[PDB]
Formats: C-alpha cells, structure tokens, sequence
RNA sequence: AGGGCUACACACGUGCUACAAUGGCGCAUACAAAGAGAAGCGACCUCGCGAGAGCAAGCGGACCUCAUAAAGUGCGUCGUAGUCCGGAUUGGAGUCUGCAACUCGACUCCAUGAAGUCGGAAUCGCUAGUAAUCGUGGAUCAGAAUGCCACGGUGAAUACGU
C-alpha cells in the first residue's frame, strides 16, 4: 500500500483502493487492475510484494499524484501568462467555460462576500 | 471545438494579409477583424491588431499560442469592479 | 569546472588577442556570484522568509546569509536590523557550476525570452540580471512553493570597464540581446 | 416587421437557393476521407468562406408570411402563433378545431 | 566550506530533448530531462533558424489539414 | 464586420441535481403510451472505449426508422462514511451542426471529486390514476433545454370539522 507515493487504504477494493491514486478514477484504476490481471474485489491487503510491483509499474506508466498537478498548474499559468480569456477568468477566480456569472458562480468565487 | 476532419479555421483575408507580411511585411500592425480564425505558426513574430468591438488590440504572437483563435486575447467588456 | 577551464584557455587567449594586453592577469577574472533575494514580505508572512531561503539553498549549494535592514525605514514599515532578505554568494567551483548551470539551463527557459538586457553595468565592468519566475531554475521542484518569487543576480568581474565586462561574458556565451 | 427584415429574408433566401448545391458539394468535399485532404479539403475551406454567408440556410429564420413576426412561427402552418389563432377561429385554415380530450 | 548546512550537491546527467547531454554537480535529487538548452534554443543559434518539438508541432502539426 | 442581449460586490422568483443504503455501481431479464419524418427519420454491416464516422436499404409511413423504454425483478458488492453519495468547478483529448462553437453550443473519454450530513422567519402544490417519483415523445430548431406542451409505468396519506 506504497503506490505512486501515497497510503492507499486497506479494507478497500482493488477499485476504490486506487480510486484514491490523485491521477486515476474507476475507468483507469480498473484499467489498472485488468493489465495488473488481478480480481477486482480483492482487497489491497491481500496483495504480494510482487503484484503491488506490478500496480506500481503500471500506475508509473501511467501518470502520478504529483507529476500531475505539475502540468495541470503549468497549464493553469500557461492560460494566465498568456493572458487570453481564459487566462483572465483564472486570473480573476471566475468561471471560464462561459457559465452564467449574475448567478450561480459560487464554487468559483467562493462564498457571499458581503 | 472544431473537429479534426475539417481542420482548423482561418480567414482567407487574414491567410492573404499574413502571407504578405510574412514575405515582404514588417511595417505595420495587421487591423484584423476575424476573432474567430485559428493561429497558425506563420504568423509568428507579428503584432497584430485585432478588432474586440470598438477599437483593435495589438496581439504579439508567440511561440506557444497555437489552438487559439484571435479573439481569445481580445477583451469584450471593460469591468473594473464594483 | 567546464566552463573555468574553457575560460582559462580559449577566453584568456582570445581576450588577450581582442585587448592587446601586456600581461596574462590584466583579462577580466570573475570574483563572484552574488544571488539575492529582496524578500520584503517577511513582515506578513515570516515564513515567506524561510521558504526563500530554502528556494536560494536549491539554486545554489549554500546555506543563505539572512540579510537584515540596514536602518529603520518608515516609508515600507522596516526597523533596524529585521531579516528582509536572502543571499547567497558563489566563489570558486560553486560559482563555476551554478554558472554553466544557469547560462545553459535556467536563461533559455524564461519565458518569452528575447535577450538579457545588454546595459546592466555599474559602471566599471560589473554584470547584474534580475530574473522574474524563480521557476526556470531547474533545482526548483515547483511542488513545493509557495510564491513565484523572483530573484537577482550579479556577476562581480575584476574587468576595468563594461566593455571589457561585456567581452569576458560574451565570450562567456551570453544572450545580450 | 419594418419591411427589412422581410426585404433580408427574401434576398436570403433567393442567394440561398441560386448558390445552392454549390455548398452542399463544398460540405460533402469537407466531410468525405477518400478525398485528399493535404490541399483539395483546404481549398475547399477556403472556396466555402469566399462564398457569401447568406446564401447559408442556416441564416433562415422562418419570418411570418403575413406579418414577418420572427417568433412564435409553425411551419405547418407557415404563420405566426397569432395569425394562426385568427385565421383558425375564422375558419381559413381547413381542418382545424379547438381540440378537447 | 562548512558542514552539515549546506544542501546535498550530488552530480547530475542533464539530457535534453536535442541530444545535449550535460554532466553537472547540482542539488535536485535524480537526473534532470529538460527540454531547452544553449544549442537547441533560437536565440542562441538564430532566431528565425530553430525547430522545436512542443506547441508549434505537438497539438498542432499532428491534428492540422494544409 | 465585430461586440452586446451570456457583462457581476449583491437580492429575489421559478426549476434541475443532491445530501443517501426505500440508495451508488456491474451483470442478466421484463412490461408502455403518444408522437415526428423527404434540402427528413435514417435499419443492417464495419469502425471508434465513447460522442460518433463510412457504406447504406425501408419509409410519406397501423408497413421503415427515430426506438436499447425507465422506475422495476434477480444476482453480487459497497457498509453509515462526506463515503463506490454529490457531480459543481478545472486541465488535457475529442465527435457533430454550422462559413465559423474564443467572447458564446451540446455531447463523448480521462483526471480533477467543491458546497451539500434534509435546510430559520416564513412559504407553495395536491382530496385522486391526484400528490410523489420513473421514463418517452413533440413544436421551436443548421446546432443550441433542467423550460413549455403532450404521453404512458408504479402509485399513496388524509379530509374530525368551519
Ligand atoms: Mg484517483
Ligand atoms: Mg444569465
Ligand atoms: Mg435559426
Ligand atoms: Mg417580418
Ligand atoms: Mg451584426
Ligand atoms: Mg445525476
Ligand atoms: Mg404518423
Ligand atoms: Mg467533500
Ligand atoms: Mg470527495
Ligand atoms: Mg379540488
Ligand atoms: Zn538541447
């Protein structure tokens, strides 16, 4: 339970134990887990040394926890250096796929200021 | 966005304008219209002035710009705040 | 390393061609690498401070120099002798390597980058940058940063001029836009 | 509906339907693989531009042929919510009862 | 120099996406995979004389219909 | 031609989605009604994880297509946790319509995985195939619905009385 860099649970299915990997939902843990060729029911407890290497080398072909928050955030500057529109709305901590902003904008400006 | 199929857009005036400033241009910033035509890597080093509404803001282009159309540097409405 | 023997050989030689000196110690030697960092926001967040000098001990292989206020000023609410800032100076091998480090990593990565400013001498031949985004150094992990804070650097040169300042550093391989 | 955008309507139309299949070749050129792609789809693009944005059909917006009231339209009917309603409760339009179930 | 102060300055293989492959004494941790360096960047061996292997050619020339 | 009606320190109305186990997910299996179709619905086959793409018949329609109904039943799992609840935001990669999807479309894949733990003053609908929930269709429509108008599936509790 030393995947990619992190504490993945025990107690938990194979699925919902790499669920917890930052960089792999159900679609890529199951995708996993199938090349790894392991049960998707099997708790991570009962995993040997071998087969966790395994998950391991698999998870690092795929990308990891904080390898992705690097590109993710050097796309996010990447958008601000640049200064588009996008850039702007990142900048300014407002939505910026083009959502409605008189209302209904909260998870990007935060609670009710006043 | 656009699909793979149809490649990307540009205006065909804008295609003619940066071809010829590219080959015998470096005079002036290139008043552009087309907010919605992709940048291309010809246009590279240019500074062109294109229109957001009322009045044309210049856009250097640079080596990273690439999926983004000429509007997505242009500004629509001013806001200060409040 | 590199860089010192490339200078003590072709830059030597091609200087003395270039000046037309009498003898060998009269070309521009390079004494040091003086990095700072201004911080200036301790006083909000004192531990802005340590996370800069964390940030210069990963540019540069030494522990940084706390620099304090010199004398109180009211003008940016600074009293005598509080920590506002970080160096670092690299001598020697270390001035060496973080040298080709820099030249050869860390300058081609600033971002829109078109030259070093050419006119950045004190007067008698003493080189000085300062660079934006801490980022392009590649020591940066840029996980663990808090800011992107920038810093300053400056070559101080035995040269007698800027001309002969601007001379060791070209031939050095710089970008003098 | 000021008589202009009646006037804008028609030329629409009549530039649509004389540029017609014209666009339609231009859209199957653009869409279809086995056609070369590399400057024959690029060309194509281009030529598409060239040609006037009114003759578009996408540009139609279905104006009354009464009052040119651009909302509210049917097509069966080709009239205005409200001219249909008249011209119901008068009895132009065959077959048309206030229906009730 | 002093003692048990100064950070770890290991030596390093800096390889870019040119070929240049630098040996270095520097304090990263591993080995550094870089992509711009003092051959392979336009300003240093001409401006309008580089080519690259990013956003000019990554998300487009893969995807582009000319 | 472009921009704006899509701007956002804020308040309000009307809705959709949730806070979970009367449920989330995977597999198997059932049962509708009512509509629309020709510059349109578009089988089958092949391909793509998918959006969808190519070829491509039938149909002016009790004939062909849209069109796999969903809740449900059984099988397993999850185990009362902000979780396999939530899918809001955000990055990358795309499909389609259209001249063009950045301002400013909808969906698809991956990842990111917010508040929300049943909601104060107050306040609304409904007396039965009604409320509540489940899904399906239509007009508008090149593309763009949780809206509007229709259609069926399960299917209540209470009405002492003024
Ligand atoms: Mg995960
Ligand atoms: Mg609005
Ligand atoms: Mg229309
Ligand atoms: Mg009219
Ligand atoms: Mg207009
Ligand atoms: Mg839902
Ligand atoms: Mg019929
Ligand atoms: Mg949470
Ligand atoms: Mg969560
Ligand atoms: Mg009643
Ligand atoms: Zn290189």
């Amino acid at each position: 339970a030393r995947i990619a860099g992190i504490n993945i649970p025990d107690h938990k299915h194979a699925v919902i134990a790499l669920t917890s990997i930052y960089g792999v939902g159900k679609t890529r843990s199951k995708a996993i887990l199938a090349a790894a060729g392991i049960a998707e029911d099997v708790k991570i407890s009962e995993l040997s040394e071998g087969q966790i290497d395994t998950l391991r080398d698999e998870v690092a072909k795929f990308v990891v926890e904080g390898d992705l928050r690097r590109e993710i955030s050097m796309s996010i500057k990447r958008l601000m250096d640049l200064g588009c529109y996008r850039g702007l709305r990142h900048r300014r901590g407002l939505p910026v796929r083009g959502q409605r902003t008189k209302t209904n904008a909260r998870t990007r400006k935060g609670p009710r200021k006043p | 966005p656009r699909s793979l199929k149809k490649g990307p857009f540009i205006d065909l005036h804008l295609l003619k304008k940066v071809e010829k400033a590219v080959e015998s241009g470096d005079k002036k910033p290139l008043r552009t219209w087309s907010r919605r035509s992709t940048i291309f890597p010809n246009m590279i080093g240019l500074t062109i002035a294109v229109h957001n509404g009322r009045q044309h803001v210049p856009v250097f282009v640079t080596d990273e710009m690439v999926g983004h159309k000429l509007g997505e540097f242009a500004p629509t409405r001013t806001y200060r705040g409040h | 390393a590199k860089l010192h023997d490339y200078y003590k050989d072709e830059v030597v030689k091609k200087l003395m061609t270039e000046f037309n000196y009498n003898s060998v110690m009269q070309v521009p030697r390079v004494e040091k690498i003086t990095l700072n960092m201004g911080v200036g926001e301790a006083i909000a967040d004192k531990k802005l401070l340590d996370n800069a000098a964390a940030d210069l001990a990963a540019i540069s292989g030494q522990k940084p120099l706390i620099t304090k206020a010199r004398k109180s000023v009211a003008g940016f609410k600074i009293r005598q002798g509080y920590p506002i800032g970080c160096k670092v100076t690299l001598r020697g091998e270390r001035m060496w390597e973080f040298f080709e480090r820099l030249i050869t990593i860390a300058v081609p990565r600033i971002r829109d980058f078109r030259g070093l400013s050419a006119k950045s001498f004190d007067g008698r031949g003493n080189y000085s940058m300062g660079v934006r985004e801490q980022i392009i150094f590649p020591e940066i992990d840029y996980d663990k940063v808090d800011r992107v804070r920038g810093l300053d650097i400056t070559i101080t040169t035995t040269a007698k001029s800027d001309e002969e300042g601007r001379a060791l550093l070209a031939a050095f391989d710089f970008p003098f836009r | 509906a000021k008589q202009s955008m009646k006037a804008r309507e028609v030329k629409r139309v009549a530039l649509a339907d004389k540029y017609f299949a014209k666009r339609a070749e231009l859209k199957a050129i653009i869409s279809d693989v086995n056609a070369a792609s590399d400057e024959d789809r690029w060309n194509a693009v281009l030529k598409l531009q060239t040609l006037p944005r009114d003759s578009s059909p996408s540009r139609q917006r279905n104006r009354c042929r009464q009052t040119g009231r651009p909302h509210g339209f049917l097509r069966k009917f080709g009239l205005s919510r409200i001219k249909v309603r008249e011209a119901a409760m008068r009895g132009e339009i065959p077959g048309l009862k206030k229906a009730s179930w | 120099m002093k003692k048990d102060i100064h950070p770890k300055y290991e030596e390093i293989t800096a390889s870019c996406s040119c070929g240049n492959v630098m040996k270095i004494r520097s304090t990263v941790g591993h080995d550094l995979n870089l992509d711009v360096c003092s051959k392979c960047h336009p300003f240093f061996t001409g401006k309008q004389r580089d080519v690259a292997t990013g956003g000019r050619v990554d998300r487009f020339n893969k995807r582009f219909n000319i």
